[PDB]
């Protein structure tokens, strides 16, 4: 499975740890920010571009609060980014939403919890069906 | 101050609790979200709340769904809106103080009512404080999306999808 | 068919149950009654539902409050309306079949939800059966009140009372 | 205390029973339909007229289903009539609403229950206070 | 369809009216109290005996409050009697419960309403299935 | 005074409201009915409440289910019990005053909470008043059923049915 | 497996949701926590659940109150118990796998029901994985408090405090 | 105001950060683990001992998951330790419970959130009143 990752200065440290984790678990990782991005807008948009152009359908954005990377990337047409800070949304956003990416706030979520959130997100497939109407609506928006 | 609020059918009860609280606090509430718990679609209400805020009918907006992701994303995808998805007080305050977020999103099925109340209160009590740094971030965010006049102030924007739904196209 | 529904804060939960049922049944619903459980006033919603029916925006109306007396009385006091206060299936069917009542009132705090569902379904399923007898009764009923143009379709009709309320004129 | 009563052909029987009951319990009754009224519109309006034009604040209208007498009398500006079929509304409508009269349907409510309903209604006074705003609103309508 | 009916002095009048109604609608009626029973215990038990011995599965007991006929008849092993005063229980007790009989209180329920209750009860069949466990439990009791 | 209360899963919320009220009124409550809303069987709780009353662990009992018929009938089918099924205040008072009913049954899904409160209050406030007439009726009722020692104080009485249920014998 | 559950009056509704889920999952449930929403005291139910687990009447326990702190702390203060206060899936799994916690505490007013369900399921699904490392930690934990025979299996343990409460000693 | 702090090897890093934060904000801090404790049992018990044996009523325990320090310290008679991961409990546990200390898991909670949690906890006083009955009950337990 492919996973796109990116981060600004505040999320870089965790991004590096997660990258190691992903490689250890046989994931093909595409890091769009080998060096920390100027800010979360740059990193989140870099992740969005790489994702929407790649065949990957999973991505992780790292910054201080998560909120920013999601706020910025969701402005992109067709993109769906979920800020995740607990274990239920970790899988529900994948199951119900397009969850093309999740955003983790390094100042909000501890590492051990982030890994559980990440693994649940990666292990969950989109359910489609009735949920597609909402995704069609979102992709229609700017 | 005027607060617009919306929700999908999964969290109507949580929306009601927040509506009650806002009114007790002296706010004027414009309830847009769904009014009952009949299966519906979060983008509809996210868009309605977003436009109330963008058009100046409301000062701020609050949207909720099971996780908040769907409706807060729908709200964010509108001109003039900076929607922040916050299941905690810390990031909610950051959203208001640093990003001048004008729409707050919360997961009504993952956050308990007492904490939801705290998040809303903290968000509302917070004040945006401009700085050369966040002003620059905010400007970037406000210029990412390309405006679509066909979506702006068009309540029939999702009609095609609603018809396909009424015709069983989205069966499970 | 379109059903307009309204309620005060005491029975918002029962209103939600009925709204859900109506939609499952294929009816289009216009929810006017209050949306949360914050203290408000039944006449406001009774009047809104009444006008939807009278103006042709809705085919029939359903209104509820604790006992149903307040809001159903408010609905009755409008041009073109014949509101039937019915906490039972029998009188509700009579109301529709003989008096062609176009607004049904129910006490959401005195009737259990299963029975409320039965009353609503029976009322909707019933059909007005005109006879020279009931047509005379109905005509007499439609001519009791004297039309007041200041009330008809006037949203600010109760502003006077609402202001006094905000000023604490109606304290306990 | 005074009580105004009236009834059409369907509610006449119970009306006569209640009158005897009320008179036996020291109540001063004003019967506006010594002979059954043509219909519930005539009886309810007769009761309303006598009520609004008197110093009494309690009235009972009798007909077959209750709904009719309330539907008709509530069209009169200033009137407030409650159809009553159970014992909670019996007192609550007086406490909260102006409850100038209650309507009993003889085809719906049994006599023993009717007496309990009536007694509860007669024994309850209007609470005023916050409720007045709603009564002021109602009286403002046609 | 067969229907067993019975009543004491207080429920006799309505019993007679309902009997006429049932005959007019082609129901085969077995009246166990051509003359009013001494009390509701006698009438309710008379109805119970006739029912549990007949092939009929519908019965109506009449008394002043309904409560008594049900309280007494439910003491009989295998019997299930429902006091009914509204239109939802009228059918739900047949659908879910054994509802071998319903009890109507003439001092509680008006005639027009009683007829709607009766017709709904007569038109509803027991659903069986999951409900049978509760009926098996009840029939096991004294 | 001690009041035993029970219910099936359809009306647990109504039971909770009555429990709260009884305690506020100064009564000691013994809650036997089901505690959650997971599908279960009304006779189980009707029997438990009945025995609390018959064995003197409780002074009176109150049982509820959707219509009240099932659980009140279950309660009535026990030694020492006179269970009255009352969805109204009038017959409830009659039940206590004339039949000395010691178990009150109510339909939690057909009677609204405010009326349920009134029925319970009226029943409890009422006092049995012996007369040569009702003493005779009561004696008759107390001697109709034939005592079964196998049922009396046997909490495992329905085990056979519960096993058949766990084995899918009662499928729909 | 048998799960004992308890709660104070603030989260009775959330407890019901979990009880329902546990039963749907095939677990046998012993509900000890309060049954209605009348003001009561968390230590009572925390202790009851703790003893069910310690005495072997239940395999594991779950306790909840507004934040979960009160009742989980009460559960921890009993012989044979290791109570884990967890508002998240991650620490709950650690609690079971490393500390072999036998009682799970959750804040029913701060965690949303969907997340509570996830925490409970993850906690139950997890298995204790003994190592010389955690066995030493656990043994140290089991030997911190000094056993008090007057508390162990003593239902009247809090009578003293309850009496004072009835006497209005703890007024606000 | 005084604040007692302590941590094992996992929570040491954040503990050092918070100490600097607290000292910068005029707080008088008592660090009972200048060097990381052997484990969370040792650190939590050290904090508890210093607390119960001092005039301070606020304490913070740091470890990886929070649960351990609370599970251990709550075994001490009279101690009340709250694991805190969100901002509502942060203040409510102090208001309602004795909240003699809060436990923060560094693998669960990010630093920025930890500071908000800590500040809320430190700024909140015990309400007493009705809550005392529960605290009296807890202190009575082992
Ligand atoms: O959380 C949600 C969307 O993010 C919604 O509440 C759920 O998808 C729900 O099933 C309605 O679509
Ligand atoms: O039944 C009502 C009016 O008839 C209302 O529900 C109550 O008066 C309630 O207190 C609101 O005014
Ligand atoms: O009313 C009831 C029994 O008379 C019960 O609430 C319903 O049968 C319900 O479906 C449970 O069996
Ligand atoms: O969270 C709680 C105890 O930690 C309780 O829910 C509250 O204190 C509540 O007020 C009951 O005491």
């Amino acid at each position: 499975m492919d996973v796109i990752i990116g981060a600004d200065k505040d999320g870089f440290a965790m991004k590096e740890q997660v990258k190691k984790y992903l490689e250890e678990h046989q994931y093909r990782v595409a890091d769009v920010t080998p060096e920390p991005a100027e800010d979360f807008v740059e990193s989140s948009l870099a992740v969005t571009k790489k994702l929407l152009n790649s065949d990957a359908h999973k991505a992780i954005m790292f910054d201080r609060y998560g909120v920013g990377s999601a706020m910025a990337s969701n402005k992109v047409k067709g993109m769906v980014t979920a800020v995740v800070e607990e274990e239920n949304t970790a899988h529900m956003t994948a199951e119900h939403n397009g969850a093309k990416a999740i955003a983790i706030g390094t100042g909000i979520t501890g590492y051990d919890r982030a890994l559980v959130i990440i693994q649940r997100y990666l292990d969950t497939e989109y359910a489609g069906g009735r949920h597609q109407i909402r995704l069609d609506m979102l992709e229609k928006m700017i | 101050m005027i607060i617009a609020i919306g929700n999908d059918h999964i969290v109507t009860m949580q929306k009601i609790e927040i509506s009650n609280m806002l009114k007790d606090m002296g706010y004027t509430v414009i309830d847009e979200g769904t009014y009952d718990t009949h299966r519906t679609h979060y983008p509809i209400y996210g868009k309605k709340v977003a436009e109330d805020v963008a058009d100046g009918r409301a000062d701020l907006g609050i949207v909720m769904c099971g996780t908040g992701i769907g409706i807060s994303t729908a709200a964010d995808k509108n001109e003039g809106i900076r929607a922040a998805m916050c299941d905690d007080v810390t990031s909610a305050v950051y959203a208001r103080e640093q990003l001048n977020a004008n729409v707050l999103g919360i997961g009504g099925a993952v956050v308990g009512v007492h904490l939801i109340q705290d998040i809303v209160k903290a968000y509302l009590d917070a004040t945006y404080k401009e700085t050369p740094e966040n002003k620059k971030l905010i400007d970037k965010i406000d210029n990412i999306a390309k405006p679509n006049p066909d979506q702006k102030d068009n309540p029939h924007f999702f009609d095609a999808e609603l018809e396909k739904w009424a015709e069983g196209v989205y069966h499970d």
